[PDB]
């Protein structure tokens, strides 16, 4: 299978500043799906095919990358962006999810 | 307003068997595949398996495979899990979750509520 | 009147109708009965598709079956054995006819509405299911297998047609035409039954291809061809 | 001094095939070019030279029974001259031209997949029914008419083939009266009638269009079945 | 026996054996090698059919370049007379790989690795928002060739129908020339333009090189090329 590992561990980030995740794969992946999840609700999906925003989602959020470098980034942090994000990828037959990257303060 | 209803928690022994539903309701549920996907406190998610209602083809898991298996009733529009030889390391919280996608806005994914499992 | 294709051609009447009344019975009766589908537009080509190829076969292992005959009862003749060896000709014929009619009829199946549609339903089922890559392996090493293995049997087949035409066949001395004529013609047999062993890859094992009691087709147009190549590899060693 | 008796059959067909390239291009490449301007000018090497080759066919097989017809009613509503016995002799090579064209007709047909056009059009087709939240594009009367249709071209060729290979001079020289009489009346008039049944089959329902007339011209599928049907017309009643 | 029917056989196999290992090399080992990817499925298909088109027009040019070399020496050693008492085997040899490279290459699209392709590229196109995928000097390209070949392969069906020992004998010494010879260069020369054509700009490409040896359509039409140059030569000097 294929293994997806996310580079920052935690951001202790100032309330307002930007914020840069990685999700690094390790094999030739076309797409990379980006989620969010809060403590007690299901992982909510946010981003599709690197550069897509689901709907309903503001516009701080962008993402970007090719090959397997993959970059989501948070222009301004807002008192509601702080949750755990995970990457997937919908190549390989077992679908296999990131590690998480909390955020925080 | 698609919406999928799962059962409530179950608490159960080693050795024993376990069996969850998901209930699909706003959409034919004999037409789209139904994937079933399992998170384990203080770890990653993992994708357990995938059903196609209404026909005969499932898909699993390579770890999974000969203790899990997947069912499915087209009258009361219901998917099943079944799992056997719970172990320690087998409580969790599942979720059946499906894709779709809409012309000119995009893809949508939908989750259940989750049904936690716990064994002792 | 041609009086020596009289029992040749009424053999082909045989084999064929026989075919096609199976056929149907599975195709389209059964899954009228249970899970009510129509299923009435594979009448004019997919089934008749499935007939001329086992005419083809057949009639092919019959041309070397009095061979087998006559070398068996000389180690331990009758009107019939001479009657039988008498239509070779015609039954090779007949097999090469219905060869091309079977090759022209496969190399038609893209060109169909149906198949645009069914290829515009897959890739909208795929779209609407998020997976990048539906592509698989031994399917794709099954399905170009045998199709160079059939063409190369057409081939022989064709070569030793066009070696029976009247005025060729007085420019040979009887040891090329014997070589043309038994060589050539087993390794063809021989190349037909590998492409359609090669056909069914794991369908033997396959319990659904039994709808009520009845086997599937390729089984039993690979039985006599199967019996003739091993009675030739037991006299040949 | 070359190939006298092959002088007339090549001076009528290469003719008709003329008359009929400059139709296909007055209809499908000038007309569109213009009234809303589009250059369809890709479609010369296949999809126009497709429509001659059939046409040519067809019309040749209707010239090689034509004759008899007129033989039978001269003799029976109240010799030969010239031209009846030049017609009555130029038969075979009339045949034979019809089933090389023929082949290559087919052979034309047989590769309309493989080229690139088709799989763009795919695409694109696949991309806007995508676009439109459109499930289904089943669509039953033109399936069927596809499978009729090509099957019963593929059998008339076959046919035609086969009273083609009884025409080698070793092989004929081989069999009685009677039997090259039934192989070359009989199979042709079957395969004559399946070219017929074939060309009207494939045109479904463009007999009531009006479109089909692009400024005041009839369609080319109804020019090509007008002598075929009079000719086995004309058999069926003196059949009777 | 067949004595004249050995040294073309010898020279096909020679020339295939030499094609088959030159293609397998620049198509299936270059990439297993660096930046590993398996492609071995290539082989009965896409493999294949790369031989048989350039046996099919190395041995047409040779049935008439002895012509030209006595030309040329007479403005007969016992090499040249050997070589000009094989034309027709050569010819005959020539029409059967032109045939069989015709049919292979009439069953591309029914393979299931165009249909997953196909697929893929549907998804690809949805995925990136691209409505329109048109493009034009490949369409004009693919019927321009497809054309050429298909009246080629149509020419050479017409010279070699003419070889049948019973139909040569009703024609005259000026008609079996003229058709042996006229026919036959219009449809070495209809070949060579096909295979020039098929090339569309990649005589300009670097990465055709898979290390430092030229692509297949460049050797294939050195012959042809050379025999039609000097026949015009010798038309009008
Ligand atoms: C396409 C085709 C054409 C044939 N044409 C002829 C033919 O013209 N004449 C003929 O005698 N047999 C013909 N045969 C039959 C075949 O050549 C005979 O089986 C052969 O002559 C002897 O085969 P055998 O293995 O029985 O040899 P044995 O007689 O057993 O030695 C044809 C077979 C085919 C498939
Ligand atoms: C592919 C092809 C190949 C042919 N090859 C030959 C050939 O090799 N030799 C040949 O002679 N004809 C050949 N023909 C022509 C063939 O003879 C005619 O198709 C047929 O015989 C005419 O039928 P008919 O009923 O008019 O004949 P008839 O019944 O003889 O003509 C009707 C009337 O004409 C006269 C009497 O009055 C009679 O009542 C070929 C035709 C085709 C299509
Ligand atoms: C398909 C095919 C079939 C052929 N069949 C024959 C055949 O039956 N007999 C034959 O002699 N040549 C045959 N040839 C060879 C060729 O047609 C003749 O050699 C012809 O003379 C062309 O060569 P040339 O122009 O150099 O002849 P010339 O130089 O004009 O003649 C000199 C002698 C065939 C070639 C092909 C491609
Ligand atoms: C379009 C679909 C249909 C195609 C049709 C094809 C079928 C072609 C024909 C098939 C055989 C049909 C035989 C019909 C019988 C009438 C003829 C006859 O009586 O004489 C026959 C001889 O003559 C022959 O049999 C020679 C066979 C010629 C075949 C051409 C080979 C070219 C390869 C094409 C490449 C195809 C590539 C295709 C790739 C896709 C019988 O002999 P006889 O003279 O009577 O005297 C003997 C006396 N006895 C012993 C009989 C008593
Ligand atoms: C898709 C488009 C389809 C178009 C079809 C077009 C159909 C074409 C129509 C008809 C084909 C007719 C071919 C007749 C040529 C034979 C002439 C002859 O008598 O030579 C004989 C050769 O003896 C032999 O038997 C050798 C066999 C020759 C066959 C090779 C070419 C056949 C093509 C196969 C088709 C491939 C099918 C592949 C199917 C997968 C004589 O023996 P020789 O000693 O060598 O010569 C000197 C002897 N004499 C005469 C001087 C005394
Ligand atoms: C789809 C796949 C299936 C296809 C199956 C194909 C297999 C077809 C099987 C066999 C091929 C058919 C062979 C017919 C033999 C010709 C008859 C004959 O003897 O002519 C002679 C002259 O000879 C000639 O003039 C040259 C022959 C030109 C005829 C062209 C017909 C098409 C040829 C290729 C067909 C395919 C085209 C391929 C195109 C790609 C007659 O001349 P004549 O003196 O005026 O008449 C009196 C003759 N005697 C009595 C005096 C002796
Ligand atoms: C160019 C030549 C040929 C091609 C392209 C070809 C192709 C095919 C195809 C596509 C099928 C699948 C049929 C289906 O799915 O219903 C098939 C099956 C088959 N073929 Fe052919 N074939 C060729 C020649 C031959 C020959 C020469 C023979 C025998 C001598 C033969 C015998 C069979 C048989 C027995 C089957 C089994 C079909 C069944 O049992 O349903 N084929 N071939
Ligand atoms: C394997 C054999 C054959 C195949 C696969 C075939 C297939 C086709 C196809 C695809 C078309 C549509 C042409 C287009 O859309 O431009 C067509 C039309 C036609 N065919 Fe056939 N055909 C075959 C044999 C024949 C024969 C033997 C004849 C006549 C003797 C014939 C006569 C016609 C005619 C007249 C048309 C209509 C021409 C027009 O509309 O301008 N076909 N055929
Ligand atoms: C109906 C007849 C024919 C068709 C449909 C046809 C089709 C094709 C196709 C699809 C290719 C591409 C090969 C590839 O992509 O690997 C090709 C290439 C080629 N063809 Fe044909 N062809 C025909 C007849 C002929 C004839 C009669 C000749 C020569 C006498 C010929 C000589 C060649 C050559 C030399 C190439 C170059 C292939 C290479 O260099 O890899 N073809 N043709």
């Amino acid at each position: 299978e294929i293994v997806l590992t996310q580079s920052p561990a935690t951001l202790s980030l100032s309330p307002g500043e930007r914020a840069t995740l990685s999700c690094r794969a390790s094999s030739s992946v076309s797409y990379m799906h980006w989620f969010q999840q809060k403590p007690g609700q299901a992982p909510r999906l946010l981003i599709y095919s690197t550069s897509n925003l689901a709907s309903g989602i503001p516009a701080r959020f962008s993402g970007s990358g090719s090959g397997t470098d993959y970059t989501l980034t948070i222009s301004s942090l807002e008192p509601e962006d702080f949750a755990v994000y995970y990457c997937q990828q919908r190549r390989s037959f077992p679908y296999t999810f990131g590690q998480g990257t909390k955020l925080e303060i | 307003q698609v919406q999928l209803v799962q059962s409530g928690a179950e608490v159960k022994k080693p050795g024993a068997s376990v069996k969850v539903s998901c209930k699909a309701s706003g959409y034919t549920f004999s037409t789209y595949w139904i994937e079933w996907v399992r998170q384990a406190p203080g770890q990653r998610l993992e994708w357990m398996g995938e059903i196609l209602p209404g026909s005969g083809q499932t898909d699993f898991n390579e770890k999974f495979q000969g203790r899990v298996t997947f069912t499915a009733d087209t009258s009361s529009d219901t998917a099943y899990m079944e799992l056997s030889s719970l172990r320690s390391e087998d409580t969790a919280v599942y979720y059946c979750t499906r894709w779709g996608y809409y012309g000119t806005r995009g893809y949508f994914n939908v989750w259940g509520q989750g049904t936690l499992v716990t064994v002792s | 009147l041609f009086p020596q294709w009289h029992l040749p051609i009424k053999i082909a009447a045989i084999i064929a109708s026989l075919t096609f009344l199976y056929t149907l019975l599975r195709e389209v009766i059964h899954p009228l009965a249970t899970s009510h589908q129509q299923y009435f537009y594979k009448i004019p080509i997919l089934v008749i598709n499935k007939v001329l190829p086992m005419v083809s076969i057949t009639l092919l292992a019959l041309v070397y079956l009095p061979g087998v005959i006559a070398a068996i009862v000389q180690l331990h003749f009758p009107h019939w054995l001479d009657k039988w060896m008498l239509t070779r000709k015609q039954f090779g014929l007949l097999s090469f006819f219905f060869a091309v009619l079977h090759a022209i009829y496969s190399l038609s199946y893209p060109m169909r509405r149906s198949y645009r549609y069914k290829l515009l339903n897959w890739a909208y089922q795929q779209v609407q299911q998020n997976k990048e890559d539906a592509w698989i392996e031994h399917d794709v090493w099954r399905m170009e297998i045998y199709v160079s293995l059939g063409i190369v049997g057409l081939a022989i087949l064709a070569l030793l047609a066009v070696t029976s035409i009247p005025s060729v066949s007085d420019s040979l001395t009887w040891r090329e035409f014997h070589y043309i004529q038994s060589k050539l013609g087993i390794v063809s047999l021989l190349l037909g039954t590998i492409h359609a062993l090669i056909f069914a890859w794991n369908k033997w094992i396959d319990i659904k291809q039994f709808v009520w009691y009845t086997p599937p087709t390729f089984m039993i147009a690979v039985f006599l061809p199967i019996v003739v190549l091993i009675f030739k590899s037991i006299l040949f060693l």
